[PDB]
């Protein structure tokens, strides 16, 4: 019955030790004896007067010590078995182990863990307060015997055996996985009771010296596949070699090491020949090694160094290729051709990015910088030609000359520029010639559809944002109101009290200057004919009447219109220019008129009307009744009596050409001029943020600010530095000249 | 029996309880979980030999007590004990641990 | 009847003391370990070994028989014997003194020793004064100054004295409104026949109840409420006014403030909430 | 909910029952447990007799009087050599002091 | 005469009614620091500047600097 009693220690321990020695060393027993032993457990912890918790203890711990030297000097007897006979009795003793763990539960519970009591922790005293050789479990105290009395004296013969294992696995022999593996985390199960570094003794048995071999091992591999074979196969070999080596690991060694071994092994073959991979990639690269550069960059994205070699050197091959590629094109189609050729290295470099080198980001930055150097590359002694070149591209795109050509592939070719686009660094210049042809564009009425426009300035800001085509959408806008307009005149045309006749089919574009790249001939004084002065007044009227405090300007260069002649013989529609209306309007009143009488009626000066009456005498359509060569001021002419043409409905306006030269450097002054501005604006800005500011950090703001659109050079913003202090916005520090303040 | 635990006490007295409930006391899983390799019959006999019968039938009571108003927010009651039996039941409790 | 040694020469070495003593006063001496020969003595009343070299106190009571007031102040004592805590010294004992001593934890078997009137652990290291020290029915005089008190324990509000001298310690501010909850439910029986043993007042001992549990249930807590809890509980270390633990009560730097944590037991959750709203409203 | 402690000579078995559960249920688990066929038996209240059809709700197995902390008490008898059964022997527990 | 014209389409130019001397941009342009509110204004000394500019600029300074005399708004146009 359960109750204190007094207990003969001999007659309970005799067969408390048979069961124990039966569970320590697995074999059979009883179910019922094991419950007669949980009951002789509990009576031996607690007596009266004579607990013996005490004696139980020290004598299980004496039995598990002489149990532990019997395993070990059994061990010992047999040598060159040595791990598979110490790993069964292991296995043997850690079930054994837990299974006393379980039986001496009321030990463990309320004797141990009443003892190991070190604060004034409520319980002092009432138990070995006085702590010498301290009480340990029994399930943690069989495996701190295990490894005091069968692992330490025996440490050096498990590590030989071991590592002679190991070491064969990797020659290509296959020792058993389950030994190996149970005699390894035997070192991390046995400190498994341990609150701090459980892995340790594992780290100091097994770890070190193991890491040590590998890296002994692997050097010598490594020297030998060096010595025998070049780099591709070394680096096939290398990673055949991880590959396994990792296999190894997960088979063999605790997780915990899984990382710290490969650590050791790619960093003897890698790290330790860098040189040698380094001094070989820039050949592999540069020519079709696909797989080559695969294994090089999965070997060297384990290494710190590995990387940044190739990365460069993967640049240099793009920039050489991308310079090859842009320099030997047609003289016919720069443009498309460029555009292509950008797009083609860009496609091809981006594939073998995503394909081969896993499409890391360090390489498409190296990509972009490449294909940016070579975008923008400048002949010496010149100016960057590649935003005039997409701009002609586009123009192109949308010009009618592309017969049959669809839609939907002038989208997907629009959207594959946009790559070469934001490569583009002085996108100012692009943005400003795109203007000018696409202004062109419209007054001519060259494009596909409005929509292509829709799609380019919809694409355009998102590329660089709102306020870069701002104004192309404001010109935009324009063509959107002009019909309007054009309708509305017509209703005041039906809302007039007074209704007149025009006499004309007169079609307006109403456009918003400033936004538009359009410049006025400075004082044409060019004389209206006589009809167009009533439309004129009529719509000033109108706009004055509509729109209030707005003047409206007649640039007379693209105003255009039509010419019939049906009352002669040849009924021929001819389109023409305003000045040649004009100059046709004073012809037919006189069969013969001087260039004085020109002058007279045009009011419109030499340099112009000598460019109009050469296009009129280009095409042959009046004859000169001077036999002289040149064109002067006495020359007179006369209508053509005898005129034809294999074109019946023709037009003698000039064709719109491309931009002559004189035209492109006229843009790019006043690009430059925007520039200044631009970088004046700038600076403005960040000395309102700062009012004191080192002028580095000026200039390293400005760059950041002013990249987006175009990349001002340094020079240019010196001059722009002085160019506000001398407007007193600014002073120059008097303690330090290159030091700024705010005095305005 | 492999899923209703039976208890057998000094009397003789069998106790049948659920094995959910005999886990509550650590004590027991480590009885039970003691040799191995159970044969799995449907037989788990534990002897308690050297506890009387009239405190196991308490100690089974209480199982069932604490199993069914566990993680309960109900007005948990106090489980009666009677004054001739609480030392009974306390060092029973000492030797099951619950 | 009375004598005193103060210097290594005025200490016998090997002859015995006369037996006319009653006080007997040892001071400034290189004693390594108590004597086995001054355990001896018959009529030993007050026992001075002030200011030596001890570290081990001897382990049990060789022949004393009235040792009212043992003082051992200035020693290099760690820790006292458990086996010395259980011999006859309590049935006589009036005062311990062990001042400037590098004890760091009181056994809780002085909790047995009833019979002091008077007891001094000034300059230690106590991290708590013994849990069970309500047990000390008759002390008036405490002293712990310039110890590591974080908490006194919960027994303390028994204890009815004349002074008490704690000014230097390091007093864990109160924390009523965050428990720590070490409750469990359902209570395990072993909380329920315990909290049930103590309810029926069962007389027991070592001889009828498993040793350890001897233990348990002799220093088992008492909730607020009046029922005790074994385990399974909610400790509050919560301020109380010394002034009625004692008549007179002396701090450092604080006037008009002589508040000291104790660790209220609470044995149920429910148990907690009636304290709540008591502290709430007051 | 209810918990039943079925008392049959030397045994004692523990379960679970609602008040809606039927007597044939606890037969069945007497059947599961004891490995005999469950139409020997009949379960018993304080020497009346229960049957089979009827479910514990009218019994008087309410929840104020048959607590898991306190189970009832439910007679059981098996079967004889024939079609007799043994009568209520049921052995009381044991006096405590 | 018998000889007219049946079609004539025109290109127009609309804009405010040149170049800021505080700013330097073009008056009808918009300002450096402008944002849709930036109107002009016409003083009595028949000068044209941004909204935004002038009023920067009579913040410290109520002279004109072309001519050196005290600005007043003559009108504003927006
Ligand atoms: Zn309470
Ligand atoms: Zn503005
Ligand atoms: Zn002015
Ligand atoms: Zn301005």
């Amino acid at each position: 019955s359960l109750k204190p009693r007094v207990v003969d220690f001999d007659e309970t321990w005799n067969k408390l030790l048979t069961t124990i020695k039966a569970v320590v060393m697995l074999d059979y027993v009883e179910r019922a004896t094991w419950n007669d032993r949980f009951s002789d457990i509990y009576a031996l912890c607690v007596a009266y007067p004579e607990p013996l918790g005490e004696r139980l203890y020290t004598e299980t711990k004496i039995f598990l010590e002489n149990h532990v030297q019997q395993l070990h000097t059994r061990v010992l007897d047999s040598a060159e078995q040595v791990l598979v006979m110490y790993f069964r009795y292991w296995e043997e003793y850690s079930r054994g182990a837990d299974y006393m763990d379980c039986l001496y539960r009321y030990l463990n519970t309320q004797y141990i863990k009443k003892n190991k009591l070190t604060e004034a922790d409520l319980q002092y005293g009432y138990g070995g307060v006085d702590m010498n050789e301290p009480l340990m479990e029994i399930g943690e105290l069989a495996l701190d015997l295990w490894r005091k009395l069968m692992i330490e004296p025996l440490q050096d013969t498990l590590l030989i055996m071991l590592l002679r294992e190991i070491k064969r696995d990797r020659c290509g022999e296959d020792p058993n996985q389950k030994v190996i593996h149970g005699v390894i985390n035997s070192f991390v199960h046995v400190e498994q009771y341990k609150k701090k570094f459980p892995l340790k003794f594992y780290q100091e048995i097994f770890e070190s010296p193991f890491l040590a071999e590998t890296g002994e091992y692997y050097k010598q591999e490594a020297s030998n596949l060096l010595q025998e074979s070049n780099c591709s196969q070394y680096m096939e070999k290398i990673l055949g070699r991880l590959k396994d080596e990792e296999i190894r690991c997960r088979k063999y060694l605790h997780p915990s090491s899984y990382n710290k071994v490969i650590h050791e092994c790619q960093q003897r073959m890698v790290a330790d020949h860098l040189q040698f991979l380094h001094a070989e990639c820039h050949n592999i690269i540069r020519q079709e090694r696909r797989n080559d550069m695969a294994n090089m960059y999965t070997l060297l994205r384990a290494v710190s160094s590995g990387l940044p070699h190739m990365i460069q050197e993967l640049q240099n091959h793009i920039h050489d290729e991308g310079l090859r590629a842009i320099s030997n094109l047609s003289q016919e189609n720069m443009p498309t051709q460029f555009v292509e050729s950008v797009l083609e290295v860009h496609s091809k470099f981006v594939q073998l990015v995503n394909c081969v080198l896993n499409g890391d980001q360090h390489f498409m930055s190296a990509l972009d910088k490449a294909l940016t150097c070579v975008v923008n590359y400048r002949e010496p002694k010149s100016v960057c030609k590649a935003p005039e070149l997409l701009a002609k591209y586009c123009d192109n795109m949308l010009k009618k000359s592309a017969k049959g050509m669809t839609e939907n592939e002038v989208e997907d070719k629009l959207t594959s520029f946009i790559t070469v686009f934001k490569y583009i660094d002085d996108k100012d210049v692009f943005q400003k010639f795109y203007a000018r042809m696409l202004a062109k564009r419209l007054i001519h009425g060259l494009s596909m559809s409005m929509d292509s426009e829709e799609t380019m300035i919809n694409k355009l800001k998102q590329a660089c944002g709102y306020e870069f085509t701002s104004k192309l959408h404001r010109m935009y806008t324009d063509m959107s109101v002009s019909a309007d307009l054009n309708n509305k005149f017509n209703n005041f045309i039906k809302s007039q009290d007074t209704v007149i006749d025009l006499g004309i089919s007169f079609q307006i574009y109403v456009l918003q200057a400033g936004a538009w790249p359009l410049t006025q001939a400075p004082s044409s004084t060019f004389a209206i004919p006589q009809e167009l002065e009533k439309s004129v007044q009529m719509f000033e009227l109108f706009y004055n009447q509509h729109f209030s405090g707005r003047k409206l300007t007649w640039l007379h260069y693209l105003c255009t219109g039509e010419v019939k002649m049906n009352y002669l013989c040849k009924p021929y529609v001819a389109m023409v220019t305003t000045y040649q209306m004009a100059v046709l309007l004073a012809f037919n009143n006189s069969e013969i008129i001087t260039y004085k009488e020109l002058q007279d009626s045009t009011q419109m000066n030499e340099k112009e009307l000598t460019k109009t009456i050469k296009s009129l005498l280009d095409v042959k359509m009046i004859n000169h009744d001077s036999d002289k060569e040149d064109i002067e001021g006495e020359s007179t002419f006369s209508l053509n009596m005898n005129f034809s043409s294999k074109r019946t409905k023709f037009k003698i306006t000039t064709p719109m050409q491309k931009d002559t030269p004189q035209e492109v450097e006229q843009t790019r002054s006043a690009v430059d001029e925007d520039r200044k501005m631009y970088l004046q604006a700038a600076i403005v800005r960040i000395m309102k943020a700062r009012k004191v500011l080192r002028h580095n950090a000026l200039i390293q703001e400005v760059i950041s600010q002013s990249r987006a659109r175009f990349n001002p050079s340094i020079s240019m913003i010196k001059k722009c530095i002085e160019v506000l202090i001398d407007k007193q916005y600014i002073e120059r520090s008097q303690a330090s000249a290159d030091e700024y303040s705010y005095v305005a | 029996d492999a899923m209703y635990v039976k208890l057998i006490s000094s009397d003789g007295h069998e106790f049948i309880v659920k094995r959910e409930h005999a886990l509550t006391s650590g004590t027991i899983k480590a009885m039970l979980s003691g040799p191995g390799q159970f044969a799995e019959n449907e037989t788990n006999e534990v002897n308690f030999r050297e506890i009387p019968s009239h405190v196991l039938s308490k100690v089974c009571m209480y199982f069932t007590y604490k199993v069914r108003y566990t993680n309960s927010s109900t007005e948990i009651p106090e489980f009666p004990i009677a004054p001739e039996i609480a030392l009974e039941l306390l060092m029973a409790a000492n030797f099951l641990d619950c | 009847s009375k004598l005193f040694i103060t210097t290594k020469k005025d200490y016998p070495i090997t002859k015995s003391f006369p037996y006319s003593l009653e006080h007997l006063q040892v001071s400034y001496c290189k004693l390594a370990r108590v004597d086995m020969r001054m355990l001896c003595l018959k009529k030993l009343q007050k026992l001075d070994l002030s200011n030596n070299h001890i570290k081990k106190l001897p382990k049990t009571i060789g022949d004393l028989v009235c040792l009212q007031e043992l003082i051992l102040n200035h020693n290099f004592l760690e820790s006292f014997e458990v086996v010395l805590c259980s011999t006859t010294l309590r049935d006589t004992l009036k005062s311990l003194d062990l001042s400037a001593n590098k004890l760091k934890a009181l056994p809780v078997q002085i909790c047995n020793f009833k019979e002091l009137v008077s007891l001094k652990l000034d300059e230690n290291e106590l991290l708590q004064l013994p849990f069970p020290i309500g047990q000390l029915s008759k002390l008036r005089f405490l002293s712990a100054t310039k110890n590591n008190l974080q908490c006194l324990p919960n027994t303390f509000k028994k204890l009815t004295l004349e002074n008490l001298d704690l000014f230097g310690n390091p007093f864990m501010q109160a924390t009523p409104l965050v428990p720590d909850i070490q409750l469990k439910i359902p209570l395990p029986l072993l909380e329920t026949a315990a909290r049930a043993t103590l309810k029926y007042r069962i007389p027991y001992g070592p001889h009828l109840i498993p040793a350890t549990l001897c233990q348990d249930l002799s220093l088992a807590k008492t909730c607020d409420c009046g029922l005790p809890c074994l385990n399974s509980f909610i400790q509050t270390i919560v301020l109380m006014n010394l002034h009625q633990v004692s008549q007179t009560v002396v701090l450092v730097d604080t006037m008009g403030g002589t508040d000291g944590p104790i660790v209220c037991y609470f044995c149920s959750l429910t148990c907690y909430s009636q304290f709540l709203d008591k502290y709430l409203q007051s | 909910d209810v918990f039943l402690m079925i008392r049959h000579h030397k045994t004692t078995i523990f379960t679970d029952a609602k008040e809606n559960t039927t007597v044939y249920e606890l037969k069945r688990i007497v059947e599961g447990i004891l490995k005999r066929p469950p139409e020997d038996q009949k379960l018993y209240k304080d020497d009346q007799l229960l049957d089979d059809n009827k479910t514990l709700g009218d019994c008087g197995f309410t929840s104020q009087t048959a607590r898991p902390q306190a189970p009832a008490t439910v007679g059981l008898a098996f079967r004889s050599s024939g079609d007799s059964f043994e009568p209520l022997r049921v052995e009381p527990f044991s006096s405590p002091p | 005469k018998r000889f007219e014209v049946k079609k004539w389409n025109a290109v127009a130019l609309w804009a405010w009614d040149d170049n800021c001397a505080i700013c330097r941009n073009h008056i009808m342009d918009l300002c450096i620091e402008c944002s849709e509110e930036c109107t002009v204004a016409w003083g009595v000394c028949n000068h044209a500047f941004h909204f935004h500019c002038i009023s920067r600029w009579l913040k410290t300074r109520q002279v004109c600097p072309l001519d050196n005399r005290e600005w007043e708004f003559q009108k504003y146009v927006g």
